[PDB]
RNA sequence: ACUUUGCUCAAAUUUUGGAAGGUCUUGGUAGGAACGGGUGGAUCUUAUAAUUUUUGAUUUAU
RNA sequence: UUGGGGCCCUUUGUUUCUUCUGCCUGGAGAAGUUUGACACCAAAUUCAAAUUGGUGUUAGGGGAGCUGGGGCCUUUCAAAA
RNA sequence: AUACUUACCUUAAGAUAUCAGAGGAAAGUCCUACUGAUCAAACAUGCGCUUCCAAUAGUAGAAGGACGUUAAGCAUUUAUCAUUGAACUAGUUCAUUGAAGUCAUUGAUGCAAACUCCUUGGUCACACACACGGCGCGGAAGGCGUG
């Protein structure tokens, strides 16, 4: 029904958590009302921050259902 | 056989007020509970150490005072001077209490048994009573 | 309904979030819509297992919100009025 | 085509040809031949019975079920049985649902 | 729908996340709110509790140990009288709500990292917040870089000596009359 | 059709609402929401005991189950007594009611009824 | 202790102090306020209780005595899909005759605010 | 079953319903009725069993 | 009308329905009661009133009248046995 | 409060108890302050209906709390990982480099008691009355029934 106000949030970098355990962080890029949300040049955070951090793709989209907190680390 | 006065007036229910006066006699006695109560029939024991049955009339006339029976009477006594003059209190209160003027209703089955007569006699002087 | 327009009127104020994952971010609230998602501001978060970290800003998913605690002077706000007499809507 | 087009009757034409024509036909068929059917719950235990009535969101109403659950602790297993009369099943513990022969 | 906004008692018709969001934020909607919340607070203070009395009956014992101890005499004042003590004691509350003493950051005034940090808009943990928190101002300052190396000597005819500690206005002849130095 | 109507049916009835916890609650019934909220009265609300020489229960439905404040202290086996529980729809899993009444005559819908006498 | 309405539902039971079952196994004991189509509910004074898993070998079968830690949080709003049972703990401050005479006053004030606010748009 | 005649050993009673008066007890005591709507809020049906609450990933499992 | 006694005065802003007067050697007196009055909060100026926007109070007890309901008694009537 | 300027935006749909019978405009619909049954709400009103409503013939007691003290109470269990060098048994200590790292160890877990303090109640009336388990006036909360 409404779209959710990701409006500030697009083109920064921003860390989420996919489900329970993952983080990932990326670009954000696009955003729809299930608040599906696409980002590019995406990482997934790990306890090693150089070494198990491993890039995703050059584009990845995320379903809403798995989003849980979004925060952005950007102004 | 054994009498009281100035206890609590207020529950409404014979079970319940049991319950209390029970429950202050004997913490942690058999029942502070409340699945069940036990009771006699006129001609097993309510608590250990010398209880038996409990006795509360609703009228005016007996409204503050209940009875208590007991297995024997050296029992009855016993809680008498388990105490030994030193006012327990219920409730609000502390109790006064003696012995009482009528033997226990209950323990002329025990000791009749060691009794259609007295049942007749309390049908009869019941219905003069009410006259 | 009554219980989405009180966190409605609690835009600005300092509020508390448990998710149903476990963790707890106390922070003061930005944003909140009808999916009661909402974004804070200048918030704590304390992790499942206790860790505590602090965020300048975040958004998260009402599906994932378990309680929020909001000011408690907000209890005698208009919105639970029983007896309420409104004026008549303009004719549009 | 979307169901908030459709009027109020489409949706009762609609309804019908799903239970009579459609995947649910297999427990209207079996409602109405009398013959018992499995039931695969996501409690991970099946029933066994016959069904009166079944609706849209594959909730039940059944008569004679007969519920089979095992337990096993460290690779010890029992079989258990539960005899039941008439039952009401809501419909989002289902699985799979089969018909017998 | 139609959104019903009960502190304005105005309609908006069909609701909308822009049209909600700017009459929230609106000046006029902000005052009559504000205001409210202020009534519905002062009430809690203003509403007596009223308990409920329970009067027993006084036993013969205690009438008879309190027959013997003297009745005291009960002070009433006049209703001219009571009207402007409770102004007064009320306005009293509202004075020691607001004091807050600030002395620690008259102290610091001239410390080196005074501007970093009880200056509160260039912050850290406060600092990015106030410039959201910065009004639309729609019509109509000391920064953060600052060192020791202005106001090398912090006396030079330049502070105020400290101001004298505050007393209490009813007990103000409690002071000692004179000082033991002669101040110019 | 919506076969919770039929529940609606149902009210005043000796049943056994079993939810997902596994708990299981016996009562008389009171009005089914469209929802299948089910609020009962007079509730004994248990859990079943898997033998199988010890093996753990649920360990959040005892939880929940001490904090209705129903259960007391001195059950040998774990239940709770208490009146007036009110339970929301998505918990049911299964309904036992009773062998008494007849589906016939109660299953019959009006509605699917007055849809055909129309026509 | 406590006996409910026999037919009373979530509408019927205001301001009386309630006991909320999630699916976590913790509890919301408080005054209801408000709720809601899908069930969540506002509580006011609210006090979330809790089985740590230490003691929950105690409920076990076998007078037992729980040590619940709980902590308070004032004025929640609680989430539907969260919800799994309600309880009655209490009844409210306000008899049902005292409630019916402040719903009454409270009416007429109402009624007096729209004349007393008509009446000031007429004239000017 | 009803009526009349022979032999022997309209009046009164009860239940239900209506009218009046008396007595006891309790409640209310300033708004109420009718009519009318491009009126509010509650409830129900359908969109609506398809990621944001009610048609299942928290009985911890192999 | 006076006197004596009892209990209460936390009614804490000394009976809390307002306003004004007033009180412990006392329990009082005056005016007023919902298209109104009172209390209070907020402002910016003017410069102590009002202005505009808001929250709240207008209460309790008894009796007479009138009116609704219930139980009982007596009388009148209709039906049935 | 009025006038002007600018910005933001506009109607999910339907319904208001059910069933049955008679009537008005062969099928169906609508309607009848029409007739019956059932259901629901409000208002009254009753039940030898059920439960509860604290000491003053005394310095008490009941329910519920403390996000109170004793209290560092008593009894237990815990304090990071990786790389390089030295010594060492055949894992251990010290030094250096990197990564993250809720605070607490007067902690956390279990066990129990004592004390202190808060909120609440008709602290009503009659009665101090040898019974076989009532029929004082009210208030609170229910169940059942009639209108
Ligand atoms: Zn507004």
């Amino acid at each position: 029904v409404s779209t959710p106000e990701l409006k500030k949030y697009m083109d920064k970098k921003i860390l989420l958590n996919i489900n329970g355990s993952r983080k990932v962080a990326g670009i954000l890029r696009g955003y729809d009302i299930f608040l599906n949300v696409v980002l590019d040049d995406a990482m997934e955070i790990n306890g090693e921050d150089p070494a198990n951090n491993h890039q995703l793709g050059l584009q990845t989209v995320i379903r809403g259902n798995s989003i849980i907190s979004l925060e952005a680390l950007d102004a | 056989a054994l009498y009281f006065q100035n206890l609590p007036s207020r529950p409404a229910n014979k079970e319940n007020y049991t319950r209390l006066l029970l429950k202050h006699i004997n913490p942690n006695n058999k029942y502070a509970i409340n699945p069940s109560l036990p009771l006699p029939h006129n001609k097993l024991l309510d608590d250990q150490m010398g209880l038996l049955e409990v006795s509360i009339s609703r009228s005016s006339k007996m409204t503050n005072q209940a009875f208590l029976t007991f297995v024997t009477q050296e029992e009855a006594d016993r809680f008498l001077e388990k105490y030994t003059t030193t006012a327990l209190k219920v409730q609000g209160r502390k109790v006064r209490m003696g012995k009482a003027r009528t033997n226990s209703l209950l323990g002329l089955s025990i000791e009749m048994q060691k009794t259609y007569n007295l049942d007749i006699k309390k049908v009869l002087k019941a219905r003069k009573l009410k006259r | 309904g009554i219980p989405v327009k009180l966190l409605n009127e609690a835009q600005g104020h300092i509020v508390s979030l448990e998710l149903t994952t476990g963790a707890t971010y106390r922070g003061k609230l930005v944003e909140s819509e009808d999916s009661m998602n909402v974004q804070l501001r200048d918030v704590i978060a304390t992790e499942p297992q206790g860790a505590v970290t602090h965020m300048d800003q975040i958004f998260v998913r009402g599906s994932q919100i378990k309680f929020i605690v909001v000011p408690d002077l907000l209890k005698n706000a208009p919105l639970f009025k029983k007896n309420s007499s409104r004026p008549m809507p303009p004719i549009r | 085509r979307p169901k908030h087009e459709l009027s109020r009757a489409e949706l009762e034409e609609l309804e019908e040809f799903e239970f009579k024509h459609g995947p649910m036909s297999l427990i209207n068929d079996a409602m109405v031949t009398r013959t018992p059917v499995i039931i695969s719950l996501r409690n991970n235990h099946k029933i066994i019975a016959r069904v009166k009535a079944f609706d849209r969101h594959c909730n039940m109403v059944l008569e004679n079920v007969k519920e089979l659950w095992t337990e096993k602790k460290g690779k010890n297993v029992i079989n258990r049985e539960r005899f039941i009369s008439k039952l009401f099943l809501r419909g989002d513990s289902v699985i799979v649902v089969l018909k017998t022969p | 729908t139609r959104y019903y906004c009960e502190y304005c008692h105005s309609y908006l018709t069909h609701d909308t996340l822009s049209v909600r969001k700017s009459h929230l934020v609106g000046k006029n909607h902000l005052r009559i709110t504000a205001d409210y919340y202020r009534n519905k607070a002062r009430d809690i203070i203003n509403k007596h509790n009223h308990k409920r009395r329970h009067i027993g009956k006084r036993g013969r014992k205690e009438r008879e140990n309190s027959s013997q101890n003297e009745t005291l005499k009960v002070t009433c004042l006049s209703n001219k009288e009571k009207r402007h003590i409770m102004h007064v004691k009320k306005m009293n509350q509202k004075e020691l709500a607001q004091t807050s003493i600030d002395t620690l950051k008259l102290l610091y005034d001239g410390s080196p990292g005074y501007s970093k940090v009880f200056v509160d808009a260039n912050r850290f943990d406060i600092g990015d917040l106030v410039k959201a928190s910065k009004l639309p101002q729609r019509a109509n300052s000391r920064s953060r870089d600052e060192t020791c190396e202005s106001n090398p000597f912090p006396r030079l005819n330049n502070p105020k000596k400290l101001e004298p500690p505050k007393i209490l206005s009813q007990w103000s002849n409690t002071i000692p009359k004179t000082s033991i130095f002669y101040s110019v | 059709m919506k076969l919770v109507n039929f529940l609606k049916k149902l009210r005043n009835e000796q049943v056994t609402i079993e939810l997902k916890n596994g708990t299981t609650v016996w009562g008389t019934l009171q009005s089914v929401s469209p929802q299948m909220n089910a609020i009962l009265t007079d509730v004994k609300l248990t859990l079943p005991q898997p033998r199988l020489n010890k093996l753990n229960s649920n360990g959040i439905a005892m939880a929940s189950l001490y904090l209705t404040g129903g259960q007391q202290p001195t059950a040998s086996d774990n239940i709770a007594s208490l009146q007036y529980i009110n339970i929301r729809g998505n918990t049911i899993r299964q309904i036992i009611l009773p062998d008494s009444l007849n589906l016939d005559s109660l299953l019959v819908d009006q509605k699917q009824l007055n849809s055909l006498r129309r026509s | 202790k406590i006996q409910v309405a026999h037919s009373s539902r979530l509408a019927n039971l205001i301001d009386y102090k309630l006991r909320v079952l999630t699916q976590d196994g913790r509890v919301y004991i408080g005054q209801l306020m408000a709720f809601d189509k899908h069930m969540n509910l506002v509580l006011n004074e609210c006090i979330e209780e809790r089985v740590p898993k230490t003691q929950l070998d105690k409920l076990r079968p076998r007078t037992l005595n729980i040590k619940v830690e709980k902590r308070v949080l004032g004025l929640t709003i609680l989430r539907g899909e969260q919800i799994l049972s309600t309880v009655v703990e209490d009844k409210p401050l306000l008899s049902k005759k005292e409630r019916l005479v402040r719903d009454k006053k409270e009416k007429k004030q109402a009624q007096k605010q729209t004349k007393l606010r008509k009446e000031k748009e007429k004239k000017p």
